[PDB]
Parts: C-alpha cells; sequence; structure tokens
C-alpha cells in the first residue's frame, strides 16, 4: 500500500533487521557452539 | 554498442566505453572517480598480466609431468629444498630487482615521462604514448597494439585471474592438483564436484 | 630530479654541490637550517672518510676489529696498545682526558665561525696545496668531497648493521664469509629465519 | 608464557571430569528412555566436544586450569586474537561505510531528516555491498576522505 | 691518587674558563640577558645585581667565574678520585 510499507521501514526496520541478524548468530553458535577462538586460519 | 555485464542493466556514466575490456560493470561504483579508474585500470592490467603467467606456470607443468615428457613438482611444492642457492638468496634478488622495476613504472603513472635513462647512458629511449602499454624493445616484433588487441590481452587477463583463484582455492579441500583436479571430474563428473569434495 | 620523474623541491637548484633535489621531508625549506645542514653533511662526510679506512686497514693486518681494539677498555689495566706495544698513556682516564681535552678545544674553535663557518670550506692553513685556486676546479672538488662523503658514510652504516647480527664482527671478514659462498651467504640469511 | 598447554594440564582435565559427573548425577532422575535424559546427554557430549577443541588448538591454561589468551602478537596464538580481530575492524568498518554512504547519499535532499527516521530501504539494500571493498576507502582517503572546512 | 688531582682538574678547568670558553659563554649571557618579568625584576625587588663585586681588574674575568669554574673542577676532579677507590668491576 504504499504507506504500509511507509509504516514499515521505520524503527521497525531495526527489530526486523536485529532479529534476522539475533537468528544469524544463534544459528551460527548452534552450529559452532563454544568457540573461544578462530581454528581455521 | 559496447557489451552489457547485465543486458537489462544500464552501464554506469563514468564508463565511457572509451575503454578496452569495457561492460558497464561497476556495481560498486569503485571508478566512479576517474582518478581511481586509471590507477585501477593500470591495476587491473599487471594483476591480470602476472595471473597469465602464473596459471600458465601452475597449470602447464602439471600437465606435461603427467604426460611424462618431463618430471617437476607440483607448484605447491616448487618452494621445498633443491635449489643452488637458498630461498632467502632468491627473495632478496627478487625483491631488489622487482623493487627497481616498478618503483619503475610508477613513475610513469603519475607522470609519464620516465622513458629515457636507457640505459645508464642515454642514447637508448621509448617511444609512444599509453599508460600500462609501454613500447621499445618492450614490443620487439612490433605487432599493432591496436586498440580491440587490448581487448585481449585483458580478457586472458580477467579468465586467467578466475583460474588463479580457482587452482588456489580448489587446492584447499583437494589436496591435489588442478589438473589432477580436472582428471578427477572427467572420470566421472557427476560424482566428482564442489559437492562431493565439501 | 635524481628520483627520475620526481618534481624537484623549491629550495634546490641543483647548484649546490651534491645537490641531487633529495628531501623527501623538505628538512632544508628553512635556509637558516639548511645552511647549517650543508655544513654538518661535510663534517659527518669528512670523519667517515676517516672512519672506514681507521676501521678497515688494520683488520688486514692485527686489528681483528674495529670493536677488539675497544675490548681492553672494559678491564682494569688496559693497557692497549698500537702496534704490540703498551702505552705510551696506555690507561683510560688518561686518553679520556686527553681526548676530551684536545677534541673540545678543536671544535669548539669552530662554533667561533661567522661567513658560514669559512662557508664550511674554511681553506687557511687546511688548502695548502691551495687546490681551491680555481674556482671551476674548486667546484669540482667539492662535488667529489660529498660524493666520497656520502660514500662513506653509507659504508659505516652497513658495518655497524653488519657487526650487528654477526657480532663475530669481520667488516672485511664477513665479505670473505660472502665471497665463500655468495648465494647461501648474505643478508636474505640475515633477514630471515635459521 | 609461565603456563602450561592445556592438553597437558591436570587442572584443565580434573574441570572436565567434575562436570561431567555433575551432569551424569543429574541424569539418575530421569531414568533412561526420557527427554530430559536425552538433554542431559547432549550437554554432556557439547561438553566434551567442547574441551576438546580447546586442548585440540593448543591453547594454554593456568594454575586454575582454564585457557588463557596470549595477544602480545604471538604466533601460535593469531587465533586467540588477531585473527578474531581483523575479522571485527573489516565489519566494523563494513558497518561504518555503509552508514556514511547513506547519510552522504540522503544528505543533498529535500528533508534530509526524513530519511533518516524512515529509511530508504531501496537505496539501503543499493549501498550495503559496497562495505564489502569498504578498505578502498583508503583509496578515497587520497583524496575526498574527511572535510577541509574543519 | 693525592690531593694533587684535584689541583689540575682544578687548574685546568680554570684554564679553559679564562682562555678557551670564555668569550663563547659571555657571548651567550648578552643573549640570555636577566630575568624580567613584564620587563627587569629590579622594579619592586628590593634585590638587584652588586655591580662592585661583578668588577675586577684582570683583562677579562672576574671572581664569580673564578667560583664556578673552580666548583665543576672540583666536582670532576672528586669525580675520579672516587671512580678510582670503587674499585667496581663489570663484565
Ligand atoms: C607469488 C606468489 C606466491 C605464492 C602464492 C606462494 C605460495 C606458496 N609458497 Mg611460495 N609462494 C609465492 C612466492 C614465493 N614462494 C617462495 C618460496 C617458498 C618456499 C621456500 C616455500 C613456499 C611454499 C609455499 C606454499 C605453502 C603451502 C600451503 O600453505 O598449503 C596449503 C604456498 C603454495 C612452501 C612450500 O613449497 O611447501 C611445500 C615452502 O616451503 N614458497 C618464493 C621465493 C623464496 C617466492 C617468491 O616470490
Ligand atoms: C522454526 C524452527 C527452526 C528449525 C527447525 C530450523 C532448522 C535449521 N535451520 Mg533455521 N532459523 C530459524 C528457525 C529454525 N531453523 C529462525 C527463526 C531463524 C532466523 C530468521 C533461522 C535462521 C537460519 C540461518 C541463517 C540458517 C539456518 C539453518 C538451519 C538448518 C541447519 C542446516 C545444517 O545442515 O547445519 C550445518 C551447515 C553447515 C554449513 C555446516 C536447519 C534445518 C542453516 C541453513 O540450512 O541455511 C539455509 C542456516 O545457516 N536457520
Ligand atoms: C608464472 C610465473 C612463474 C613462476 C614464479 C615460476 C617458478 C618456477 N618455475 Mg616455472 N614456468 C612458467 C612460469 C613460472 N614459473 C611458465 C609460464 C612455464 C611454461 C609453461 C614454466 C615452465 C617451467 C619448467 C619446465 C620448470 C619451471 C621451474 C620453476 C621453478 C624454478 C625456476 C627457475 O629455475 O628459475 C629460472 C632459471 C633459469 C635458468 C630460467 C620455479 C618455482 C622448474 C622447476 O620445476 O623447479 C626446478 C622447471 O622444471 N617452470
Ligand atoms: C647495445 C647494447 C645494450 C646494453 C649493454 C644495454 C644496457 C642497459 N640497458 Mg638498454 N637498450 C638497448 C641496448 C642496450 N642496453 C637498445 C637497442 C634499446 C632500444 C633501442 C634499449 C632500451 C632500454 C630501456 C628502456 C632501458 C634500457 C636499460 C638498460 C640498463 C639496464 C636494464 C636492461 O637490461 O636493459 C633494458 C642497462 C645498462 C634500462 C635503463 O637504463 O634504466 C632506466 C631501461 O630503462 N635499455
Ligand atoms: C676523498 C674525498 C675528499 C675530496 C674529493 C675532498 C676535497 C676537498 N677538500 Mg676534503 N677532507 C676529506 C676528504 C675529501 N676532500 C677528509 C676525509 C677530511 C678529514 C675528515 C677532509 C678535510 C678537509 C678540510 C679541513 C678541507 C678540505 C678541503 C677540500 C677542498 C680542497 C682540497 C682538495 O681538493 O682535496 C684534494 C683531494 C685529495 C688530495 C685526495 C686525497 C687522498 C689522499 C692520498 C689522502 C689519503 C690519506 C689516507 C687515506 C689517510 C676539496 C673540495 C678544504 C676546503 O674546502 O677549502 C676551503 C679544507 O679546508 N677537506
Ligand atoms: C654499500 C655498502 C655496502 C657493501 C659493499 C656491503 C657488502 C656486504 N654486505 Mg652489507 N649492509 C649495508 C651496506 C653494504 N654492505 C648497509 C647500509 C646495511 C644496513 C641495512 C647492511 C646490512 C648487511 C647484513 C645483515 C649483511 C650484509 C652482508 C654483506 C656481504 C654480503 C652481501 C649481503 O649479504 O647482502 C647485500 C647487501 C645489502 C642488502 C645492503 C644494501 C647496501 C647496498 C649498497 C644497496 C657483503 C660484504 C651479509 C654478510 O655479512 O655476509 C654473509 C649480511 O648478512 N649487509
Ligand atoms: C606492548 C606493545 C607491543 C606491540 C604494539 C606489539 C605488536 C606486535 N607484535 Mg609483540 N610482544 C610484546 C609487545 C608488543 N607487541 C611483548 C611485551 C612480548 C613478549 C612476548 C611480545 C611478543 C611477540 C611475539 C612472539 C610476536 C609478536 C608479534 C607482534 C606483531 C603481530 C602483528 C602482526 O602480525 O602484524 C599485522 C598483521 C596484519 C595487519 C594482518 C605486532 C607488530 C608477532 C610478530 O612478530 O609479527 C610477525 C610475533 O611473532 N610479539
Ligand atoms: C670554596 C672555595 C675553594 C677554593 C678557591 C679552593 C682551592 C683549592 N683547593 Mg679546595 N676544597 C673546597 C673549596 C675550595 N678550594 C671545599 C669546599 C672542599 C671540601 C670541604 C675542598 C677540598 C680540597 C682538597 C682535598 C684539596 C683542595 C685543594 C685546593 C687547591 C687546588 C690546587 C689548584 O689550584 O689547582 C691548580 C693550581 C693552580 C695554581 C691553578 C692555576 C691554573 C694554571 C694557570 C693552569 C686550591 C688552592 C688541593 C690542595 O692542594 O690543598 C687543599 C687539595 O688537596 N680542596
Ligand atoms: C688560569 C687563568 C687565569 C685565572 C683562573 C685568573 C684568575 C683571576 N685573576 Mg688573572 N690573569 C691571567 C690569567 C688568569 N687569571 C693572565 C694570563 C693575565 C695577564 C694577561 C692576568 C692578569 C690579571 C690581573 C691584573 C688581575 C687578575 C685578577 C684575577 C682574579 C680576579 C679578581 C679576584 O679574584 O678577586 C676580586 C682571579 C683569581 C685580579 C686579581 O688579581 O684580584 C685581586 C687582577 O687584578 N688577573
Ligand atoms: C571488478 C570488481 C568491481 C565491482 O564493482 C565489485 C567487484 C565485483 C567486487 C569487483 C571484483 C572483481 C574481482 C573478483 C577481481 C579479482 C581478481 C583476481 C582474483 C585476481 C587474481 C590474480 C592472481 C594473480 C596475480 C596470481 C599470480 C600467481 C602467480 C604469478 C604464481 C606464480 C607461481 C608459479 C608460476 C609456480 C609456483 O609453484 C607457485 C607460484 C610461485 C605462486
Amino acid at each position: 500500500r504504499d504507506l504500509k510499507t511507509y509504516l514499515s521501514v521505520a524503527p521497525v526496520a531495526s527489530t526486523l533487521w536485529f532479529a534476522a541478524l539475533a537468528g544469524l548468530l544463534i544459528e551460527i553458535n548452534r552450529l559452532f557452539p563454544d568457540a573461544l577462538t578462530f581454528p581455521f586460519f | 554498442k559496447k557489451g552489457e555485464w547485465l543486458p537489462g542493466l544500464a552501464s554506469p556514466g563514468y564508463l565511457t566505453g572509451s575503454l578496452p575490456g569495457d561492460n558497464g560493470f561497476d556495481p560498486l561504483g569503485l571508478a566512479e572517480d576517474p582518478e581511481n579508474l586509471r590507477w585501477f585500470v593500470q591495476a587491473e592490467l599487471v594483476n591480470g598480466r602476472w595471473a597469465m603467467l602464473g596459471v600458465a606456470g601452475m597449470l602447464l607443468p602439471e600437465v606435461f609431468t603427467s604426460i611424462g615428457i618431463i618430471n617437476v613438482p607440483k607448484w605447491y611444492d616448487a618452494g621445498k629444498e633443491e635449489y643452488f642457492a637458498s630461498s632467502s638468496t632468491l627473495f632478496v634478488i627478487e625483491f631488489i630487482l622487482s623493487h627497481y622495476v616498478e618503483i619503475r613504472r610508477w613513475q610513469d603513472i603519475k607522470n609519464p615521462g620516465s622513458v629515457n635513462q636507457d640505459p645508464i647512458f642515454k642514447q637508448y629511449s621509448l617511444p609512444a604514448g599509453e599508460v600500462g602499454y609501454p613500447g621499445g624493445i618492450f614490443n620487439p616484433l612490433n605487432f599493432a597494439p591496436t586498440l580491440e588487441a587490448k581487448e585481449k590481452e585483458i580478457a586472458n587477463g580477467r579468465l586467467a585471474m578466475l583460474a588463479f583463484l580457482g587452482f588456489i582455492i580448489q587446492h584447499n579441500v583437494t589436496g591435489k592438483g588442478p589438473f589432477d583436479n580436472l582428471l578427477q571430474h572427467i572420470s566421472d563428473p557427476w560424482h566428482n564436484t564442489i559437492v562431493q569434495t565439501l | 630530479d635524481w628520483m627520475p620523474g620526481q618534481p624537484r623541491p623549491s629550495y634546490l637548484d641543483g647548484s649546490a654541490p651534491g645537490d641531487f633535489g633529495f628531501d623527501p621531508l623538505r628538512l632544508g625549506e628553512v635556509p637558516e637550517n639548511l645552511e647549517r645542514f650543508k655544513e654538518s653533511e661535510l663534517i659527518h662526510c669528512r670523519w667517515a672518510m676517516l672512519a672506514v679506512p681507521g676501521i678497515l686497514v688494520p683488520e688486514a693486518l692485527g686489528l681483528g676489529n674495529w670493536v677488539k681494539a675497544q675490548e681492553w677498555a672494559a678491564l682494569p689495566g688496559g693497557q692497549a696498545t698500537y702496534l704490540g706495544n703498551p702505552v705510551p698513556w696506555g690507561t683510560l682516564p688518561t686518553i679520556l682526558v686527553i681526548e676530551f681535552l684536545s677534541i673540545a678545544f678543536v671544535e669548539h674553535q669552530r662554533s667561533m665561525e661567522k661567513d658560514p663557518e669559512k662557508k664550511k670550506y674554511p681553506g687557511g692553513a687546511f688548502d695548502p696545496l691551495g687546490y681551491s685556486k680555481d674556482p671551476k676546479k674548486f667546484h669540482e672538488y667539492k662535488i667529489k668531497e660529498v660524493k666520497n662523503g656520502r660514500l662513506a658514510l653509507l659504508a659505516f652504516v652497513g658495518i655497524c648493521v653488519q657487526q650487528s647480527a654477526y657480532p663475530g664482527t669481520g667488516p672485511l671478514e664477513n665479505l670473505a664469509t660472502h665471497l665463500a659462498d655468495p648465494w647461501h651467504n648474505n643478508i636474505g640469511i640475515n633477514v630471515l629465519i635459521p | 608464557s609461565g603456563l602450561t598447554p592445556c592438553k597437558e594440564s591436570k587442572q584443565f582435565a580434573k574441570r572436565e571430569k567434575q562436570s561431567i559427573k555433575k551432569l551424569e548425577s543429574s541424569l539418575k532422575i530421569y531414568a533412561a528412555d526420557s527427554a530430559p535424559a536425552l538433554a542431559i546427554n547432549a550437554t554432556i557430549e557439547k561438553t566434551k566436544r567442547r574441551f576438546d577443541n580447546y586442548a585440540k588448538q593448543g591453547l594454554l591454561c593456568g594454575a586454575d586450569g582454564l585457557p588463557h589468551l596470549i595477544v602480545s602478537g604471538d604466533q601460535r596464538h593469531w587465533g586467540e586474537f588477531i585473527t578474531p580481530g581483523i575479522l571485527f575492524l573489516y565489519i566494523a568498518g563494513w558497518i561504518g561505510w555503509v552508514g556514511r554512504s547513506y547519510l552522504i547519499a540522503i544528505r543533498d535532499e529535500k528533508k534530509p531528516t526524513q530519511k533518516e527516521i524512515i529509511i530508504d530501504v531501496p537505496l539501503a539494500s543499493r549501498l550495503v555491498f559496497r562495505g564489502f571493498s569498504w578498505p578502498i576507502a583508503a583509496y578515497r582517503e587520497l583524496l575526498n576522505g574527511e572535510l577541509v572546512a574543519k | 691518587n693525592p690531593s694533587l688531582v684535584i689541583s689540575l682538574s682544578t687548574g685546568l678547568s680554570l684554564f679553559l674558563g679564562r682562555f678557551v670558553f670564555f668569550n663563547f659563554q659571555r657571548e651567550n649571557v648578552a643573549k640570555q640577558g636577566l630575568p624580567e618579568q613584564n620587563g627587569v625584576t629590579h622594579f619592586e625587588a628590593g634585590d638587584s645585581r652588586a655591580k662592585e663585586y661583578a668588577g675586577v681588574s684582570k683583562s677579562a674575568a672576574a671572581l664569580v667565574d673564578v667560583l664556578a669554574w673552580g666548583s665543576i673542577g672540583h666536582i670532576v676532579a672528586y669525580y675520579i678520585l672516587a671512580t678510582s677507590s670503587n674499585g667496581y668491576d663489570p663484565k
């Protein structure tokens, strides 16, 4: 609705952004937990 | 008409198309500024040129070795031992010369007038006019350095770099050789791919 | 331009002697300072011209090392020697006093000069042969001096650096060490690892 | 490096041992085939994996029995500090560079504040991947890096 | 070593002062001038230089000069006297 799109991209843009970031971080950890170092070099 | 790296899209404006190998490919606007563009053009040249020899140097001996015409170690192995003089000596030598010949083309890049002083005596010079496209002894055969001819050099360089990028990454994970990697793929492609390896 | 294609700084018109327009830091922007510099370069050079031979010749004989000579001073009594003979004036306190007193006087004498420290080219008793009689000829010599002086300063350095790392100093010696197997013996080995 | 590698540290082994016994103790009440049991056995397996990796990656340990990090620059421990860090500075630089690309795109416009509280997502998505090559900020620095007015 | 060392050092120092470094030291004093707070310092201050005590019949030197050089002389000398008996030993 243009306008609805407009409600979005407000500080709802922050939460959608951080929720995506949180998810990504969580999955990484679930995949690679307890990492104290970068061991691939 | 120019070439579009992406058909639907339009080329950026700073890309006049007066440049060899121009397909309107600057999605990140690295070359929006003209100065940056000149520098980058020169950079692409050299990164492209070294890659040509390197890919060639790396690949061909591997192929010849398999043929059995000669025996040499795989590129990722030329390094350990077996040379008259150590590794250190070669380096310092490589460095002194590379340092001179470059700290050398650099001058021609800032200001294009470093063609004289050849040799120490000034009798011999380089006559011409394009940066990164020196003449004289550099071009013993005098092939026309035709624009479009330059187009070919770049394409090869660009191609070489994907190859080079390919060789190195391929090396890890694979632990073998590019020609070897190829044979494995060739022997049975559907069962040999990045998928089976990773 | 003596950096091949680099514009020369404003002050250096290449008229000075030894002027190759090199001053990436522009420590010479100030005329008063530069003049001081021209004087110093020569001083530093003059010594250096003297020092390399000083260091190099004895080693060809019994010097062993410029370093080695300094060795006695550390222990009491010295006495040190010039050519197998102790003294005269063997101990450190005597030499130190003689040096400090003899030197200070000569240099301070310098610090009583105008006309650009006699243009750092005093030419009094110093130019007996009077090479400086001819201006055209005099100029050529200055260039020789500076180029030679520079060559000397640079060499001294290498001696120190070479002397470093290779505390088994052998400025003349190292060269041998290089000569033997120049390929596996070079600074390169020194720039890296065991 | 007055420490001893974790692989050969008794205290480091005592901690892995004590931790597993604590989780196993809880294992008793739930019996076997059970949800909590599988959850606890999964923590135990996650525990063993953890300690195993630390030893495996040559991390020293302290008398405490816990790994300690070397940030001196020593080559054996770049994984401990330097490698991850460069990774950071890349990302931090990325975020900052993209953020500064947006303000400059926004600055010469209408009501500039309007796009600071209501994001121009088409514009942002256009500029996000420019951070990939943000260390070619260096080449902007050779010219238009920072303002001359101040 | 005897007390004679004191004399040579002090003697040499004095010598140095009177004939070598003497012209230069004064040149510097002239340039440095005396201290001034907003200008001069005698203006209040009760206290100002002693011109007479400063003045001497010798062609160049003054009593105060004697004091300083002699002091350096004595100090340098005592410096050598002490380093002797320490018998300090290093590698
Ligand atoms: C364009 C752009 C822009 C937009 O806007 C954005 C974007 C997209 C980002 C972009 C990007 C692009 C890219 C990707 C590029 C890349 C390149 C490369 C890769 C190169 C390489 C390159 C590469 C190279 C040089 C290489 C070289 C190599 C060599 C010589 C080698 C040699 C050798 C040999 C012989 C042998 C031995 O045994 C080894 C060695 C010794 C080693």
